[PDB]
RNA sequence: CCGAGCCUGGUGAUAGCUGGUUGUCCAAGAUAGAAUCUUAGUUCAACUUUAAAUUUGCCCACAGAACCCAAAUCCCCUU
RNA sequence: GCCUGUUUACCAAAAACAUCACCUCUAGCAUCACCAGUAUUAGAGGCACCGCCU
RNA sequence: UUAAUUUAUUAAUGCAAACACCUGCAUUAAAAAUUUCGGUUGGGGCGACCUCGGAGCAGAACCCAACCUCCGAGCAGUACAUGCUAAGACUUCACCAGUCAAAGCGAACCUCAAUUGAUCCA
């Protein structure tokens, strides 16, 4: 990515990341499973159900996405009826 | 006339500022060439009797070529401006 | 424009000399009526697949004959093994029959002297080749 | 490695290589007939429609007859003094409509080379005969045998699992599962050469359709062409493998049982020398005597539909002609006397 | 071979699902569970999605 | 309007559905019977 | 010093390649693999370092881990 | 290799390039080359004098 | 160069615009321009291989290379609840992907080695 933009000197965001991943404010990154729209006719129902799910990212993948996105995408968003409002925070987490 | 359109949208410049263009803003696509448009007619007020068009003081839609090549240069017709229309209206009502 | 484009096809896209082009126009006037594209296909069929050079194509009125007849007879002989496209060196295992022996002669003489087969077989092959051309198109 | 060579052999398509070989050999073999055979091989192949006896055979036969195809097998039986395969008249190039599933859920007919049916007809499957198909696994002859009355079981073997799968699929499409369920049909992916040891003096009727140059397919299909340079070793060793397979089939067949050796090629080497070498090897190494049956009456009976190479010593050779593009097909019938 | 075909609910719902049938076989009519109607209903082949 | 059009179309289809299912099943059964009759010959 | 002149400028071109990378002292510290127009490189994993949290880590007694057709290993309370 | 000549200035002077001769192709024409020319001309190209056969 | 991408440039035509030239748009050539020329193996060739699965090597949890030994797959058949959901687990040594699945709703009262292909874009 661009660590210093030529016009502002700021760090830029890889919009390919924004187009693909959702960041929960807790720090978790959500994604769709690759191939969830491909050749479903040859996939079993269990496989299709697995593919149709929203999946969290690794620690290292989350760190990579955090580096690739700027602080604007890592803020609190109080949207009206966000389906992920509950998921935006962790509960009963021990270490 | 050749009418062209940018392939790449130019970022907004502001109110008093002038847009800043780049190499990609010099790429154009031809949206239309006016010379290929269907021909329209020119409105003229005849001043002298002319074959197959009119006699005098009658608004006529003539091919732009004829209007600009024969009638107007030779004085056989005048532009159908509001002033000419008024003048020929007085001419008509004075008869 | 029609005449000029016919001549231009014969010259630039067929590499016929000026004298050759005049002789072609003199000997095969039907070329002018024949549409472009088809004429180029006929010429290239003679040149590459049949290995006939410009002097021969002009001396024998090859462009006179129809592409259907040309393909019928030539492909019949080729599959029979009588004809053989000249190789890169321009050499053939057996000398090929002459264009006059292929096209000018009547159907019966072509089948007897050169192909050495039966009219029934030739008719079957003609129908098969027509079907193959239609399917190719 | 050496990159820059002095002269690289010209890159030939396998089709053109096969044409070169077939010219240089069959021209000598057949003299003046080679032109006609060459044009027939390079022309379209004439197909026959074998009506699936299991399906509405009468209805499909009526539909084909309306399509103006006649049952060459029926007319042959007419002057011979259970199979039905319709073919068009001599010289006709009409194509049979693609076969479709019938009311019974099985394909109405199989579009196969008519010449490929002659080996099965010559095999003469008596009612309730135990049958072997040593390597015949393209379909065709196998389906014809099953439609025949070999109710005492048929063992179809091949060394190619892909062709075994193809056989299984055609059997699913054509032969009813009720017929295929029992040991009536046993499909195997084993080597025919080992078959002499696996079973001996077991089958009353055997069909050995050895791998061959498959001249027409070699001339047409570029893929997996036997005449490509990489497969030179296989092409060279083909005669030995064919002899081994025919010997295995002869060992398997019961004493007094009948075998038919079939080949889709014109090669004298791959047909007549193969059968003769198999006879000699069987009579020497294993001391078993085999007598070649006379198929001349078969030739005369089926001459109206197929053109036969008259100058043949052992067996029969359907040669492809333009009037009847059904060949090539060599088939030799051999009864194991001892 | 087989062709992938789109069976469409005959219940008037826009529900559709893809099945496989032999190309040579007749067009397909088939009972299938319709989630919107919450009931098994007839589905009729509409169009060939692709060949396989 | 769209919701009610969808609902009434679904209602008509559902009203016709049992008869359609019965007819299709009867057609399948009669086709099988015709196949058995052909086998009988 | 021409398979495409020379000078200046873009230009601090680029180089997964070569070379170099300058005070003292102590401490921990070495290779499971996968993917890659990739095997002269890089991303992940593995290993390694640092800081922090709390709690079992290793060694390991029985018992236990397959039919077809050996050395050992895994799991493992005690210690 | 016809010949006289030409060539890799600074590793090759040659059988290589050119060469008269012969052959192929293109062009019906003027005011800046071709050309102040016009088919026995001009341009592009091959090959290599001449002579002999088929 | 019959490698890919172009025809910006010229030469032709065609259609427009004007009443042959000029301009715009097309088509065909000439001429060029930009860029590339994968990988692992094979010295006496005329190539082989690249992804997935089973077996031995690797005998007994797992893991194990090869320019090692063999064998195979790029489907087919059935069914149309082959629907929806969901604890907990496995995982080809990463990730991606791939597996199994209690319970529940709703219904009745898939198989076996592999049989495949991400994103973007249509
Ligand atoms: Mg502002
Ligand atoms: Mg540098
Ligand atoms: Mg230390
Ligand atoms: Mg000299
Ligand atoms: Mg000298
Ligand atoms: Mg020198
Ligand atoms: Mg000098
Ligand atoms: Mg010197
Ligand atoms: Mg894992």
């Amino acid at each position: 990515l661009t660590y210093f933009s030529a016009r502002k000197g700021k760090r830029k965001t890889v919009k390919a990341v924004i187009d693909r991943f959702l960041r929960l404010h807790c720090g978790l990154w959500v994604r769709r499973k690759a191939g969830y729209k491909k050749k479903l006719w040859k996939k079993t129902p269990a496989r299709k159900k697995r593919l149709r799910e929203f999946v969290f990212c690794n620690k290292t993948q989350s760190k990579l996405l955090d580096k690739m996105t700027t602080s604007f995408w890592k803020r609190r968003n109080w949207y009206v009826d966000d389906p992920y409002q509950k998921y935006h925070d962790r509960t009963n987490l021990k270490v | 006339t050749v009418i062209v359109e940018r392939w790449w949208k130019v970022p907004l410049a502001g109110e008093g500022r002038k847009p800043r263009l780049h190499r990609r803003h010099r790429v154009y696509k031809l949206v239309e060439d006016t010379k290929h448009r269907p021909k329209e007619n020119l409105e003229l007020i005849l001043t002298q009797s002319v074959e197959n068009v009119g006699v005098r003081g009658d608004l006529v839609s003539v091919k732009k070529s004829l209007g600009r090549n024969r009638l107007l240069p030779q004085g056989l017709a005048v532009y159908a401006s509001p002033e000419n229309k008024k003048l020929f209206e007085e001419e008509k009502l004075l008869r | 424009q029609d005449i000029n484009d016919t001549v231009r096809l014969l010259k630039e896209k067929c590499l016929f000399t000026v004298q050759q082009v005049t002789k072609i126009l003199h000997s095969c006037p039907s070329v002018l009526r024949e549409d472009l594209g088809q004429l180029e296909y006929k010429f290239q069929y003679a040149y590459f697949r049949m290995g006939i050079k410009h002097p021969d194509i002009v001396k024998s009125e090859y462009l006179q004959y129809s592409l259907t007849k040309i393909k019928q007879r030539h492909i019949y002989l080729e599959r029979l093994g009588r004809y053989q496209t000249p190789d890169k060196k321009g050499q053939t295992q057996i000398p090929n029959p002459l264009l006059k022996d292929i096209l000018r002669v009547s159907e019966a003489e072509f089948l007897a002297r050169t192909a050495c087969t039966s009219v029934e077989e030739f008719q079957v092959f003609k129908k098969l080749l027509a079907r193959e051309e239609e399917e190719s198109e | 490695y050496k990159k820059k060579w002095a002269a690289t052999e010209p890159k030939f398509p396998a089709v053109r290589l096969a044409l070169q070989n077939f010219d240089m050999t069959y021209s000598v073999q057949f003299g003046d007939l080679w032109p006609s055979i060459r044009v027939s091989l390079l022309s379209e192949q004439k197909y026959g429609a074998l009506v699936n006896n299991f399906a509405a055979w009468d209805h499909v036969s009526a539909k084909l007859e309306q399509l103006s195809a006649k049952d060459f097998v029926n007319e042959a039986i007419s002057h011979w003094e259970n199979l039905r395969c319709f073919t068009f008249d001599r010289g006709d190039i009409s194509r049979f409509p693609p076969a479709r599933p019938g009311s019974l859920g099985v394909m109405e007919y199989y579009l196969m080379d008519a010449a490929s049916l002659l080996p099965v007809l010559a095999l003469g499957l008596q009612p309730g005969d135990i049958v072997l198909d040593l390597c015949a696994a393209p379909g065709g002859k196998t389906l014809a045998l099953l439609q025949t009355g070999c109710c005492r079981n048929l063992a179809a073997n091949d060394l190619s699992p892909s062709r075994i799968a193809r056989l299984q699929k055609i059997l699913h499409s054509y032969v009813p599962e009720e017929i295929r369920d029992g040991n009536q049909v046993r499909v195997t992916s084993w080597d025919g050469r080992k078959w002499g040891e696996l079973e001996g003096d077991t089958y009353d009727r055997v069909l050995v359709d050895v791998p061959c140059t498959t001249d027409r397919h070699s001339l047409h299909e570029e893929e997996n062409n036997i005449f490509k340079r990489s497969r030179k070793k296989e092409r060279q060793i083909l005669p030995v493998l064919q002899v081994q397979l025919l010997a295995a089939g002869l060992l398997a067949t019961k004493p007094g049982g009948h075998v038919v050796y079939s080949t889709c090629s014109l090669s004298h080497l791959q047909n007549e020398y193969v059968v003769q070498g198999a006879i000699e090897l069987l009579a020497n190494q294993y001391s078993i005597q085999v007598q070649v049956e006379d198929l001349t009456h078969f030739r005369r009976v089926f001459m109206d539909t197929f053109c036969f190479f008259s100058s043949c010593q052992v067996g029969e050779l359907v040669i492809p002609n333009l009037m009847a593009n059904f060949g090539p097909m060599y088939f030799c019938k051999m009864r194991r006397l001892t | 071979k087989n062709i992938l075909v789109r069976m469409v609910s005959e219940a008037g719902t826009g529900f559709c699902f893809n099945t496989k049938r032999n190309r040579l076989r007749e067009k397909l009519t088939l009972l299938h569970y319709d989630p919107v109607v919450k009931q098994r209903v007839l589905f009729v082949e509409k169009k060939k999605i692709r060949s396989l | 309007q769209k919701r009610r059009e969808r609902e009434q179309h679904i209602a008509e289809c559902m009203a016709k559905m049992p008869q359609m299912i019965v007819n299709w099943q009867q057609q399948q059964r009669e086709n099988w019977e015709k196949a058995q009759a052909d086998k009988e010959r």
